[PDB]
C-alpha cells in the first residue's frame, strides 16, 4: 500500500505533465498534443502491484 | 609448540597383592615364588594406563 | 544438572533464533530482490519411561503412557518466494522479474550463481555486471557509442545506435528456473547457488514455459510486510519472558534443595 | 553482543545513510547539472548452522537449512545519469548538453576533471572557465573588444568584433564520453574526474558519433524530483523507526535474562 | 545529515535574498539583477556534504 | 583469591573503558575538527595446563588441550580520520580542510603541534592565531586596515587594502600531512604532537602530494555520528550488566564456601 | 565520581553555555548595532595509559595507544563584526555605520 | 602476523593500522604477513574481495596494486594454541599451515570496513552460571555430609 | 531557574513592549497633534567567565 | 558424514559412524576415561548403523 | 625515606589513613542574571558592591 | 634484586617503585638488577613488551 500508491502518484504526475505540455505548447505551429494510457500491473490475480 | 616429541616412557607394571612384599625402605619387591615364575624383572604391560 | 532447566535454556535459544531472523527480516527492508525468511522449529526427544500400549494388565493395555519431553529445536527457515511490488526507478538499466525466474552471474571463482536482484550496470569494457560488479551471463555486450539499451518482456537486449532506424541486438538475457527454488543457498550479497536440494537450474526464455517477464526500469523490491514483523516482535518479547521465568523459577526450586 | 543487536545496528546505518543520500539530493535542487544519487543495498554474511540440501539420511536430503543471516550492508550510491530539463536563462555564456557528453576543465595540478555544469564566465586575460575559476579546454580564448560570444550547435565559438560583418572564429569546444559515466569520482565544485571503471576519455565533436548538443543560452537543471523524495523520507523514517524498536526489543529481552 | 540540509535551506534562503533584492529594485535606473549560482561539495563519493 | 572474580574484574573494566570513549565522543559533538575513538580489545593470557598437541599415546595427540584464559585488556584507542561534514559559518577567518592535511601552530615552549581546527582569530598585533592564541606557521601576518582576507583552495592568503586594485599577498598557509595521522599524540585543546609513530612532518601547499584543499567561510565538524554511540551505551550497559552478575555468582559461591 | 559521569558533566555544561549563547542572540534581535555571538569549543585533556609511540619490543612500535580523553571546554564567546541591514527611521539624528568604525 | 622474535603467529581480529613507516601492522604493533607498504601520496586505500591492495594516487587514473593479502588456512583449526594477545600459533594438532589467496582453496572471503565480532552466546553463559553455582553448591553440601560422617566416627 | 530561561524571559518581555508601543501608535492615528513612540533597546550585562 | 567442497554443488560422502549395541548395557565395565569395555555380562557387540 | 639497610632507603612506606572531613562551605560570588520586575523601588547591583 | 650482604636473589612480585636517586627498587627498597636509572624530567614511563 506504500508501492501501490506510489505508483499511483506517479502516473497521475505523468498525466499532469502530458496536460502541462499541452497547455505549453497551444501556440506551436505543426505541435500535436499528446495522452497518457494507464494499465494495470497485476501478479497473481489476487495480489495488485499498482 | 610444534617442538613437542616424545622423549622416554615411563616402565609401567602389573603385579597383585599376593606377589609384592613391602621391603624395609617401604618399596616393594617381587616375593620369591612370584619371582621364581615371573622372572628377576617384570616386563611392562602394554594395557597398563595412568 | 536439572532437565528442566535445559528444556528452558533450548526455549530460550530457539526464541533468540527467531528474533535473529526477524531482525534480518527488518534489516533488508530497502535491499532489492530480497525475501523473507520465516523459521521453523520441532519439538526435542521424548523420554520413553512407561512405553503406552504396554499390557497394564492380563487384560488391559496402558491408554497413553509416561512420556516426558526435551525442549525444542529450529528444523530450517524457509523463504518466501513470492513476487514483490515492483518499483519504477526510471533507468534503461534496471530489470525487474513478474514471474519466478533468475539472473545468471560468474563469481570470479568460475562458478556460477543466481540472483533475481536486476541492479545493473556497465563496466569499463561494456559488459552488463551487477552491483558488484560480476558478470552477468550469457555475456551482454553493450557498445562503445549506445543511445539507448531496450530490454524486451523476453529479453532481448536492443542497442540502437546514431542515424540507424533500427536497432542492433546485442544478446539474450535468459532466465533459469528451479525445481525447489527455496532450497538455493544464499551467500549473501543478494547471490543464491544451486545445491543438491534445489533440483538442477533449467535455462528458459523470459516468458516460456514459466520464467517470469523483464520490466526495463523496473526493480522487485523486498516483500518484507512490517506490520507482520512488530507483531512477532511482540510475541518473540512475551515468549523469552515467559521462558526466562521458567528458567528463574527452576533456579529458585534448586536454591530450597541447597539449603536442604 | 547479541546478534539481533549487531543486525539492527546495520540496519539502522543503513537507514541512516539512506536519509543522508534524500538530504544530499534535497539539498542540491537547484545546482545546475547536478546528478542525483541512488543507494542500492546488499544481503551480509549468512551463517549456515544446519546446511541446506545436507544429507540427512542415505537418501533424504534436507530441504532449506538453517540459514541464519547476518544484516545489510550498502554496495555504492551511483549516480541516475538522466537529461535535466533546461532552462532558457538567455545570456550568451549558458550552454547547456541535450545527449550524454562532458566539458574537459583543467585542474591546476595538471590533471584534467570533468563537468557537465555550462555557466561559463571569462576571466581577466580573456579566456573561458568555469563559475570555480578553473580554465576550460581546449582553452578559447575572447579578445576584449569582443561585441557578441556565438556557441553553434557543433560548439565553435565564433566572436564578432566591431564594425565587421563576419564573425570570427576563436576555437571549438569539444565534449568527452565515457563507457561508463557512473564510475566516474565526484570531486566536488560540480567536478568528475575519471576512474578504470569509467573506461577512457573519448573526446568528441558535438553531433557526431555520440557526443551531445550544446545550446547558447540554456542551463542544464538538476534531475532531482521533490515528491520522490518526500514519499522516500517517509518511509526511510518509518523503516528507521521499525529498526529502533527491533534494537528495544532487544534491549529488553536482554534486560529479562540478566534479571533472572 | 544535518548538516546537508541545513547547508540546502541556507542555499534557499540565499536565492530568496537574490530574488527580493532584485525586487526591490524592480524600478531604479542602471541597475543589473543578480543570480545565485550552487557548486555541490562532494568528498570523495559515495557521502554527500551538501 | 578466586580466578573468575578477576577476569570479571577485567571485564568491567574494560567496560568502562568502552563507556569512558562514548561519553569522551558524545561530550565532543560541537567540537570542530574532532575525531571519534575506538578502543580495540585483546584475550589476556591463556593457561596453559595441558599442552595442546602433546603425545598422548604412542600413535595419538591431543588436540586442543585445557588452556584457560585470562580476562580482557583494551589494546589501544584508535581515531578515524575521516572528513567531517563541513559547516557555514560565514567568517573570513574560519579555514576548513578538505582533503588530509593538518595546520601548524607554535605553542608557547616553541614546540609546533598541528591542528585540525579552523577557527582562527587575529591578534593585536595581526599575527593569525587559533581561538587559544597559539600562532600559526608561518606567522601569516595582516596588515593594519585591511578590508578583507581572501585564502584561496591553495593557501595563498591576500588582503584587499583601500584604493589600490590588486590584493597583496601577505602569506602563503600551508599543511603537514604525515605517514600515520593516528599515530599523532592528543594534548587537548584540539591540538596533535608529533611522536615516533606518527611518521615525519610533510609540509606542503594545499593541492599537492595529497594535502586537501582550504575551504574560506568553512569549518570542518565533528564526525561523531550519534546513533552508533547510543547502540553502543545500550552494548555497554548490558555487558557491565552481565559481568556484575557473573561478579555476583562469584560472590555466592565464596560464601557458600565459607559457611561449609 | 567516576570518569564517563565527569565527562558527560562537561559535555552538558558545554551544551548548556551553547544554548545560552542562543539565546542571548534571540533577545537581541531588536536591538541597533548588535553583534551576535558564536561560542567555540575545545576538548579537554587525556589520560595517557600506553603513550601511543612507545616502543613495546626492540624494534616494533605501539601506534596510537590508550588515549582516554576528558570532556569537552569552551574558549571563547567571538562575536561576527558584519555590517547589519540599514533601516530607513528617516530622522535627523540617527546615524548609521557603513564600514568597521566605532562612535567614541 | 610476524612476531618480534620471528615466529608467525595467526590472528582473526582485522583491525589494522599504518605504522610510521607505512606497513600494515596489527593494533599491537606485529607486521601483518606478507609485506604491504602504503606510501604517502595515498588518498584511499582499497581491499578487494581476493586480498588484492590497491592505493590511488593524485594525478593517476588507474589505482596501483601494492600488496596482497594471503589467508593462512589449517586443516584443524580448534587445535592451535591461543597465545594470548588475539593470537594463535600452530602447533602438532594444527600441522601444515597452507597460504592461499582469498576465496580459493577454501578459504574466506574479504569484507573492507566490517570487523567480525565475538561469538560468544549470552544466553547460554548466563544459564551455564546458574548450572554451575547451584553444583558447587551440591558439591559443598557433600563435602560438609562427609565432614559430619568422620566427626560422628572418630567422635566415638 | 536557568540562565537560557531568565535571556528569554526578558526577550519576550522587550519583544512584548514593542508590541504595545506598535498597537499604540496605531490607535492614535486619527488624533491631532500626534507623535508616534519608537522604542530604544540595549543589550544587558555581560558575563565574564574568561576575560578577553 | 558429508562434507561441502568449493564450487561443488554436490556433497562428498567421506564416512558412517557406525553405532555398537549392547544385549546388557548395564553390565558393561566403566574402565574410567569416559569408556566401557565389554564384559562377560555384556557380551555380544553388534555393530549397526544408527536407525536399524 | 627511613634507612631500611645500610646503604638503601625506604621509598614510600605505610600510610594507613583515617576518612574524610569538610573543610569549608565558600560562595560563588558571581553576577546572576537580572530580572524585571516593573518596579519603582527594585535595584540590582551591576558588580561587586553590597548594600548596608 | 640485590640483597643488602652483596648476594643476588629472586623476586616476582612486578610491584617495583624509584627512589630519590632515580633508580628502580622493590616495595621493600632493594635496587634490581641491571640497574634502571629513571630522569627527574620524565612525563611517562613505558616498560614494553621485551622489557625495554
Amino acid at each position: 500500500s506504500f508501492s501501490q500508491a506510489v505508483s499511483g502518484l506517479n502516473a497521475a504526475a505523468t498525466n499532469l505533465d502530458v496536460i502541462g505540455n499541452n497547455i505549453a505548447n497551444s501556440a506551436t505551429y505543426g505541435f500535436k498534443s499528446g495522452t497518457a494510457s494507464f494499465a494495470d500491473m497485476f501478479a497473481g490475480s489476487k495480489v495488485g502491484l499498482g | 609448540p610444534n617442538t613437542v616429541a616424545p622423549v622416554g616412557r615411563l616402565k609401567l607394571v602389573k603385579a597383585e597383592g599376593n606377589e609384592v612384599q613391602r621391603s624395609d625402605d617401604g618399596l616393594f619387591r617381587l616375593t620369591a615364588e612370584a619371582q621364581a615364575e615371573r622372572g628377576a624383572v617384570l616386563a611392562a604391560d602394554p594395557s597398563i594406563r595412568i | 544438572m536439572i532437565s528442566s532447566l535445559w528444556i528452558a535454556k533450548t526455549g530460550l535459544d530457539a526464541q533468540q533464533t527467531n528474533m535473529d531472523v526477524i531482525a534480518n527480516n527488518l534489516a533488508n527492508v530497502s535491499t532489492n530482490g530480497f525475501k523473507r525468511q520465516r523459521a521453523v522449529f520441532e519439538d526435542l526427544l521424548y523420554q520413553t519411561i512407561r512405553q503406552p500400549g504396554a499390557q497394564s494388565s492380563e487384560q488391559t493395555t496402558l491408554p497413553s503412557g509416561l512420556q516426558i519431553g526435551t525442549g525444542v529445536r529450529p528444523v530450517a527457515t524457509e523463504r518466501l518466494h513470492s513476487q514483490g511490488n515492483l518499483s519504477q526507478t526510471n533507468n534503461s538499466k534496471d530489470v525487474a522479474i513478474k514471474g519466478q525466474g533468475f539472473f545468471q552471474v560468474m563469481l570470479p571463482d568460475g562458478t556460477s550463481a543466481y540472483t533475481r536482484d536486476g541492479s545493473f550496470q556497465v563496466d569499463q569494457n561494456g559488459q552488463l555486471v551487477t552491483a558488484g560488479g560480476f558478470q552477468v551471463q550469457p555475456a551482454i555486450t553493450i557498445p562503445a557509442n549506445a543511445l539507448s539499451i531496450t530490454i524486451g518482456r523476453d529479453g532481448v537486449v536492443s542497442v540502437t545506435q546514431q542515424g540507424q532506424a533500427a536497432p542492433v541486438q546485442v544478446g539474450q538475457l535468459n532466465l533459469t528456473t528451479f525445481m525447489n527454488d527455496t532450497g538455493l543457498e544464499s551467500i549473501g550479497e543478494n547471490l543464491y547457488i544451486e545445491t543438491q536440494s534445489s533440483g538442477a537450474p533449467n535455462e528458459s526464455t523470459p516468458g516460456l514455459n514459466g520464467a517470469g517477464l523483464l520490466y526495463q526500469g523496473y526493480v522487485e523490491t523486498s516483500n518484507v510486510n512490517v506490520a507482520e514483523e512488530l507483531v512477532n516482535m511482540i510475541q518473540v518479547q512475551r515468549a523469552y519472558e515467559i521462558n526466562s521465568k521458567a528458567v528463574s523459577t527452576t533456579d529458585q526450586m534448586l536454591q530450597k534443595l541447597t539449603q536442604l
